[PDB]
C-alpha cells in the first residue's frame, strides 16, 4: 500500500506531490517488536538443536563433553556447530571446510585461558583444540533458572478474561554455540587474513570490528552475541589499574 | 545500640565476583499496539526519571538583528530557491520522522489529526 | 542453639557463589558469612573446611598439610554440601574468596573484585599462547573429517513450542557469565594476567558489528 | 505582484531567522549542532531562542523573555514522544522544554529533494534545515500556547487532538497567527 | 466500582485492569462524555485530601519534568 | 492492628508536633497490587 | 586536517577512522548539495595526481 | 576574464589567511615557530587559527569557535601519523588536536 503526501503554498494552486511506500514503515515496525527479535533468536537456536538431532546428537552436551572415551562424537558436534555459524554468515555453502583435523585437550598444562577451541595449521591441514575440561567446567555450571532479568497489565486481563528440553540444557546449547561463535571469528579472520593476522588477533580482538565491518556488516545476518549488550559489573572500578592520560585520534572501537 | 549496631554490620554487604549485565540494545516494543495517549503517559512517566538541565540565558531580551545589509544579502542568497520546494522538503521530513516514530514506537498514526495539525491555512485564508 | 537448617542453606548458596560454581548473582551480607563459618565449626565433617577457612585470617598462615585421604574426604564433604567436577582447585579458589572477604573492611556497598591468587611462573598472555601452543601441535589429533540442514516446519514449530517459556535474557546472562567465568578462572590457574579490556572489547564489538 | 510580495514576506522572515541565529554565537552549523550530543547547552540554547523568536512574531509588543529555562535532551526511544519532537510548558512558572535529538538529526539529515568576493553563500540544504526547525519549534510554540491561554488540560488534550489547532485559534487573532510561517502552506495525507 | 464498570463496558477487559491499578485514566475516560452530558458526581461535593500527604509521600519523589500533567 | 500501632507510638521519640503515619507491619509474602489481581483473581472465579 | 574533522562530525567517529584508511570518502561522503560549500576551500582548486613510470 | 577572477579568489583568500596570521600576534614567522620546540603555546595557536578560518570559510554563517583545544606537540617518529601531520577531533565534546612538528619542519 502507498500513501499519498500534498504540499500546497499560499502564493498560487501549485501542489507538489509524493508517494510514501508503507512497507517501509512495516518493516521498521517489525524490525521494532521484541517478539520478533525473540522468535529470530529461538528459531536459530532451534535450528541448531534439529541440526543436532539429525546427526543423532539428542544427548545432553554436557553428557557428550563429559565422555573422555568417544572422541568422534566431540569432534562431530564442534564441526557441526562450525558448519552451521558458517552457513549463518555465508547462506550459499552447506558443507564447511571439506577437509580438517580435531585434537581434543584434557590437560590445564596445554591449555589456552579464554579460547576453548582454537586453529591452527600445521603446514598440509587444518588443525582444530578443543578443550575438553574447559567446557565440561562450563557446561556444568549451575545456572541462575530462577531470577527474573527486566507485561503485568496483559497477565491481569487475561486472568481476568515431544523431546524434553529443559531451560539448562537451551542454556547449555546457546553457551556452546557463542563458544563456537568465538571460535568461528577468530578462524574467519585466520582464513582471510592470515596467520599473522589469528594471532595478533588472539591477544587483541578489537581488530574484529575492522576485519569483519569490511565484509560482515553488509551481507551476513546478525551475530548470536549481538542481541543484547554486555556490560561487566563494575568496569571502570576494576579497569581504574589501567588508567591513561589518553589522547585518542584513532578510536576505532567506541 | 550495640543490637542496632550490629543490625547494620549484619546487613552491610559482602564482596562478590563480577558478573556480566545485561543491557536492552533496543527499547523494543510489545506486541498490542498502543495509541498515542497511552504511549504519552508512559513516555512522560519515563522522562519525569530524568535530571533536568538548567539554562542561563545572558540577558532576557528577545535575540533580533537589524543589520539592513546582512538581511538583503542573504534574501539574495536564497531569492533563488523556490518557496515550494522548500516548504515541500520541510513538510515532508517531518512527515517521514514522525511515521518512522510512530511505527518503532509501535504506536496507531491517525491520518486525521496529522490533517488537522495544517488547517490553519484554510482558518486564514477564510478568516 | 542454632538453625542447622538456615546455616547450612546459606552456607551452601556462598559457597556456590565463592566456589564459582553457581551464576546465581544474590547480594551477600556479612550476616552470610557469619553462618556459613558458624555451621562450618558445629557441623563435625566440615571441621576441615572450617579450619582451612579460618587459617585465612592471617595472610602469613597458610594451607594445613593433608594427607590423600583427608583431601579426599574432604572433597567429598564439599561436594555433599554443594549436592551436585569438584576437585582441588575448586577448593584453591574457595579458600582465596574468603581469604580476600575476611580481610576486606565492613563497608557499606557491596565490593566487586575478580579471581586472583590461586595455583609461581607469572606470565603473560602471548608466553602462554607460544608455550602451551606447542604442547598442541605435540598432540596428534584424534578424527580425521575429509551437511543437513533440515528445515523441517513442524519440527522447528515443536522446537520453538518447547523453547518458547524460555526467557531468552536469562538464557544469554547463563552463558555469558558462565564464559566470562569459565574464562577467568583458567586466567587465574594459568597464573595469567586477565586483561579485562580484552573481553570488554569483545562486547565492544559486537556492539559495534550489529549497528552496521 | 502580490505573490512576490508574500514570498518576500515569507523568505525575509526566514532570512531574519537566519540572523538571528548568527548574532547566536553558534559554532557549528543546526546539524553539526544537533549530532554533538556532548554539548547540549548549544542544542538548548538554539531551541530556546527559535522559542523566542517565534514568540516575539507570535506577540509583536513582546521585546524580551524568560532567562531560565529547564531543559532534558532525549536520547532513548523509550523518552521520545512521537511527531512531538520538541515541547514547551512549565511548571511553578519555570519553563520546562524537552528536545528529541535522534529526532531532529533525522529531520534534518534526510536527503532533501533538488529537482561577489568574499565566498559567503548559502546551500538548499541548509536554508531548509532552518526553514524544518523553525517549523519544528514553531508547532511546539503552538502547543505551548495552547497550554498559556487554556490550561494544561487543553495543552494536553490537543497533544492528542490537534483540531484544537483550528477551534481554539479565534479568528480575532488571526493576523496574529498569520505571523507564523506555519500558516504559509498546508500539508496533508491522502490514501492511494 | 461504577466509575471502574463503565471504562470496562466502553473500553475493554484491558482498560479496565489497567484503571484499577491506575486511577488516573478516569480524567481522560470520563471527561471526554460525562463531564458535558452528565449531572455532577457524588464523590466531587468536597475536595478531600490526606493529612500530612507531602511527608508520607516523600519516600516516593522524583526529579520529574511532567509534559503530559493531564491530572493536576 | 493495636500491637503494630502501640508498638509504632512507643517507639516513637518525644516530640512536639502530632506525626501522622500509615498503617504498616500486620500480618512473609511481600507483594504488589497487580500480582493480588490476578491471583485472589482466579480465587474470584473459582466461586460460583 | 579539517575534511578528516568535518567527516568525523558529519557521519561519526567511524566513517572518521575508516576515511583516514581510505580518502574515496572526500568524493563519496562529500555530497553536491554542500559542493559550493567545499569549493570555497583552496584544497579544491586544484588536483594532484600520481603516476607511476 | 574568467580565469583571472578565480585568480582573484584564491589570492584574496590567501591575503586574507596571511592577515589572520598577522592579526594572530606571531613573534616569528612560520617556519621559525615550528623549529621552535620549547615554544608550544605558539605552535598550537597558529594550527588552533587556522583551522577556525578554514572553519569559517567552510560555514560562512560562523562567527565564533571553541576557546579550548586539547593538544600533543609530535616529536618522535613512534608517535607520528604519515601522510597526516595534523589531526583534529573531540572527545566528550573537548577539541583535540595532534601536530607533527618535524613533518611540518620538513614541510616548510
Amino acid at each position: 500500500n502507498k500513501v499519498r503526501t500534498v504540499t500546497e503554498i499560499v502564493n498560487s494552486d501549485e501542489k507538489i506531490q509524493k508517494t510514501y511506500e508503507l512497507a517501509e514503515f512495516d518493516l521498521k515496525n517489525l524490525s521494532s517488536l521484541e517478539s520478533y527479535e525473540t522468535l529470530k533468536i529461538k528459531l536459530a537456536l532451534s535450528k541448531y538443536m534439529a541440526m543436532l538431532s539429525t546427526l543423532e546428537m539428542t544427548q545432553p552436551l554436557l553428557e557428550i563433553f563429559r565422555n573422555k572415551a568417544d572422541t568422534r562424537q566431540i569432534a562431530a558436534v564442534v564441526f557441526s556447530t562450525l558448519a552451521f555459524i558458517h552457513n549463518r554468515f555465508h547462506p550459499l555453502v552447506t558443507n564447511f571446510t571439506n577437509k580438517m583435523e580435531f585434537v581434543v585437550t584434557e590437560t590445564n598444562d596445554t591449555s589456552i585461558p579464554g579460547e576453548p577451541i582454537l586453529f591452527t595449521e600445521n603446514e598440509g591441514v587444518l588443525l582444530c583444540s578443543v578443550d575438553r575440561p574447559s567446557i565440561v567446567k562450563m557446561l556444568s555450571r549451575e545456572f541462575d533458572t530462577e531470577a527474573l532479568v527486566n507485561n503485568c497489565n496483559v497477565r491481569i486481563a487475561k486472568t481476568f478474561g515431544d523431546f524434553s528440553i529443559t531451560e539448562v540444557e537451551a542454556t547449555q546449547y546457546l553457551t556452546l554455540l557463542l563458544t563456537v561463535e568465538h571460535a568461528y571469528l577468530h578462524y574467519y579472520i585466520f582464513k582471510n587474513y592470515g596467520v599473522f593476522e589469528y594471532c595478533k588477533s588472539l591477544t587483541d580482538h578489537s581488530l574484529f570490528t575492522n576485519k569483519l565491518r569490511s565484509t560482515m556488516s553488509t551481507k551476513t545476518s546478525n551475530l548470536l552475541l549481538s542481541k543484547f549488550k554486555f556490560t561487566i559489573e563494575d568496569f571502570d572500578k576494576i579497569n581504574s589499574n589501567s588508567v591513561t592520560s589518553g589522547f585518542n585520534i584513532y578510536n576505532f572501537n567506541k | 545500640i550495640m543490637r542496632s549496631s550490629f543490625a547494620r554490620c549484619f546487613n552491610s554487604p559482602i564482596m562478590r565476583y563480577a558478573k556480566i549485565v545485561l543491557l536492552q540494545n533496543v527499547a523494543l516494543q510489545r506486541d498490542k499496539r498502543t495509541t498515542l495517549e497511552e504511549l504519552l503517559i508512559e513516555r512522560g512517566e519515563k522522562i519525569q526519571m530524568l535530571q533536568p538541565q538548567q539554562y542561563i540565558n545572558s540577558g532576557t531580551e528577545i535575540p533580533f538583528c537589524d543589520d539592513a545589509e546582512f538581511l538583503n544579502r542573504l534574501l539574495k542568497h536564497i531569492d533563488p530557491y523556490p518557496l515550494s520546494r522548500m516548504y515541500y522538503n520541510a513538510a515532508n521530513t517531518m512527515f517521514y520522522t514522525t511515521m518512522e516514530n510512530y511505527a518503532v514506537s509501535n504506536c496507531k498514526f491517525n491520518i486525521e489529526d496529522y490533517n488537522n495539525i495544517f488547517k490553519v491555512m484554510e482558518n486564514i485564508r477564510k478568516h | 542453639l542454632i538453625n542447622m537448617r538456615r546455616y547450612r542453606n546459606a552456607a551452601r548458596k556462598l559457597i556456590h557463589h565463592y566456589s564459582l560454581n553457581s551464576t546465581s548473582s544474590t547480594e551477600y551480607k556479612i550476616s552470610d558469612v557469619v553462618m556459613t563459618m558458624i555451621f562450618l565449626l558445629r557441623s563435625e565433617k566440615y571441621h576441615s573446611l572450617f579450619k582451612l577457612l579460618e587459617t585465612t585470617f592471617d595472610d602469613y598462615t597458610c594451607r594445613p598439610q593433608m594427607t590423600q585421604v583427608q583431601t579426599d574426604t574432604l572433597l567429598d564433604a564439599v561436594r555433599s554440601l554443594l549436592e551436585m567436577t569438584i576437585d582441588l582447585t575448586t577448593v584453591d579458589i574457595m579458600r582465596s574468596s574468603f581469604a580476600r572477604c575476611f580481610n576486606s573492611p565492613i563497608m557499606r556497598y557491596a565490593k566487586i573484585v575478580l579471581l586472583q591468587n590461586v595455583a609461581d611462573k607469572r606470565t603473560t598472555l602471548e608466553e602462554l599462547l607460544i608455550e602451551r601452543g606447542e604442547k598442541i601441535q605435540m598432540l596428534q589429533p584424534q578424527q580425521y573429517i575429509n551437511i543437513p540442514f533440515c528445515d523441517d516446519a513442524e519440527f522447528l514449530n515443536r522446537l520453538l513450542k518447547h523453547i518458547d517459556p524460555y526467557p531468552l535474557s536469562r538464557m544469554y546472562y547463563n552463558a555469558a557469565n558462565t564464559m566470562f567465568y569459565t574464562t577467568m578462572e583458567n586466567y587465574a590457574v594459568s597464573n595469567c594476567k586477565f586483561n579485562i579490556e580484552d573481553y570488554n572489547n569483545i562486547f565492544k564489538v559486537m556492539e559495534n558489528i550489529r549497528k552496521h
